[PDB]
């Protein structure tokens, strides 16, 4: 009956994501895929301080300073 | 890899950025994975907040990796 | 496993230590650890300013994660050795 | 002993933690594990009353015990 | 090895650059030390526990 | 996946920004599990101002926020 | 694990995260590493998020609500 994470993520695969860093920055663009160690790829990322930049292609995120994954 | 081609560089001057704003430049002796550091005829450049300080150590300063942001060359 | 095996190389030699938080410290490299902590003994002070709150106390432990920099002489360390071990890894 | 040790015995004791973030937290001990992950009953929070509160061994600075401690667990 | 501190008293500075003295109890291979009679001078506490984090540097005194 | 990308972008623009904001343009020579990048390129994206032109560089994949291609 | 996370699912959870951030929300699913999955969440910086995921990485405490 428990809903793991992992599992949660893997849904928002191919759907828009906020990704919310431990500090004050924030990314939001397709959720491309994940790892066990949740670092992320990102498509066509948003990057913001809480516009900094529009990112074109793919980003691999560092799960290292990842504190919140948030679907659409 | 990237490890590697530190190799590349083994006895030819290097240039090295460390958090705090310090920025060393010194002939690469040895690193390690943890991208430890020994350095030899070597001149630290301190920026605090604008100016900035100089520290000579020609004989062979170590350095401790996690400190290290990047290794390149002058 | 190899900066171990260097600092092995140094002891009984005298080394000045800079760590983290300001604080410089001349002693005696009398022992060496896998983490790279180290022991001094016969402290000292280098600097003035940055030079912490001690005085009758002699040997130190040093814990590896606090330090920036060891200073050491090009006396202390064969280089080419050094240099081939490196390129070993 | 060690302190792993020492707070594994101190199971059902008082204790005060602090945080790295600045935060004390006033409680009775109820499990430990080796990554020194803490859970305490009776908790009073200091920048709030809880029940239960677990907390990652990696964001402690130092924990202040009861001076019985020594025998309590020995 | 800190083993030949344990029972001494110590001088202890954290990270941060603060400064205490103990008598250095227990110590384990992450550097946590337990401490007895601390002191900050204003008394501390008769029994406390240090994480090896906050230990930038320990001597004997 | 994340290792498929690292291999597929190999030889590609990336930018590559770290825990401190600086960001660096440059050519990916490679890259390991520790997130060690090869760069060799330049501090400075464009409007903020150029720091610095290198031509090959080490990130410490400490300090590596991402890689970013575009 | 030393804490049952099983009693709180259902229920109101009070998170703090490394780096200075609160985190409310009901908890809704929970693994071995203690990453989360929260609900009606709201992120004390007022931020309303909806259901997310939290990185146990960095899960520093946890209270009840």
């Amino acid at each position: 009956s428990q809903l793991l994470p992992l599992e949660l993520v893997d849904k928002c695969i191919g759907s828009r994501i906020h990704i919310v860093m431990k500090s004050d920055k924030e990314i939001v663009g397709t959720l491309l895929g994940f790892d066990d160690f949740v670092n992320m790829v990102l498509e066509d990322v948003t990057e913001f301080e809480i516009r900094r930049i529009t990112k074109l292609d793919q980003i691999l995120l560092n799960g290292n300073n990842i504190t919140m994954l948030v679907p659409g | 890899e990237p490890l590697d081609l530190i190799r590349l560089s083994l006895d030819e001057r290097i240039y090295v950025k460390m958090r705090n704003d310090r920025e060393l430049r010194g002939r690469l002796h040895a690193y390690d994975q943890h991208l430890n550091m020994i350095l030899g005829d070597v001149e630290e450049t301190v920026t605090t907040i604008i100016y900035k300080s100089t520290k000579r150590n020609i004989p062979m300063l170590f350095v401790r990796g996690d400190g290290v942001v990047l290794v390149a060359p002058p | 496993m190899l900066f171990y095996s260097f600092f092995k190389s140094l002891v009984g030699k005298d080394v000045v230590v800079e760590l983290k938080n300001d604080l410089s410290i001349c002693g005696t490299l009398h022992s060496v650890d896998q983490y790279l902590n180290i022991k001094l003994t016969d402290i000292s002070v280098t600097d003035p300013e940055k030079y912490p709150h001690m005085l009758s106390v002699k040997n130190c432990f040093i814990r590896g994660s606090v330090v920036r920099y060891v200073q050491l002489p090009a006396d202390e360390v064969d280089t080419q050795l050094l240099q081939d071990a490196a390129r070993k890894e | 002993m060690l302190p792993l040790s020492l707070l594994k015995t101190a199971q059902n004791h008082p204790m005060l933690v602090e945080l790295k973030n600045g935060e004390t937290y006033n409680g009775h001990l109820v499990s430990c594990d080796n990554w020194m992950n803490i859970n305490l009953r009776e908790v009073i929070c200091t920048s709030w009353r809880m029940p239960e509160c677990y907390i990652r061994g990696s964001t402690i600075k130092y924990l202040r015990i009861p001076d019985e401690i020594i025998d309590m667990v020995k | 090895a800190l083993e030949n501190y344990i029972n001494r008293t110590v001088a202890v500075i954290t990270s941060d650059g603060r400064m205490i003295v103990g008598t250095l109890k227990g110590f384990d291979q992450t550097i946590n030390l337990i401490l007895d009679e601390s002191h900050e001078e204003q008394v501390v506490l008769g029994l406390y526990i240090v994480r090896g984090d906050n230990v930038a540097v320990i001597g004997e005194i | 996946t994340p290792s498929d990308f690292l291999k597929q972008i190999i030889g590609r623009p990336v930018v590559v920004k770290l825990n401190s904001g600086v960001d660096y343009r440059g050519v990916l020579a490679c890259l390991d599990g520790y997130m060690n990048i090869a760069l060799e390129q330049t501090e400075e994206y464009v409007n903020g101002q150029l720091k610095n032109k290198y031509g090959d560089a080490f990130i410490r994949g400490n300090n590596v926020l991402y890689i970013s291609t575009q | 694990s030393i804490l049952d996370l099983s009693k709180y699912i259902d229920k109101t959870i009070r998170v703090k995260f490394q780096g200075g951030r609160e985190a409310s929300g009901i908890l809704k699913g929970f693994d071995p590493l203690l990453n989360l999955v929260l609900d009606g969440t709201i992120e004390y910086m007022t931020r309303q998020l909806g259901l997310v995921v939290c990185r146990g990485t960095s899960v520093v405490l946890i209270c009840p609500q």
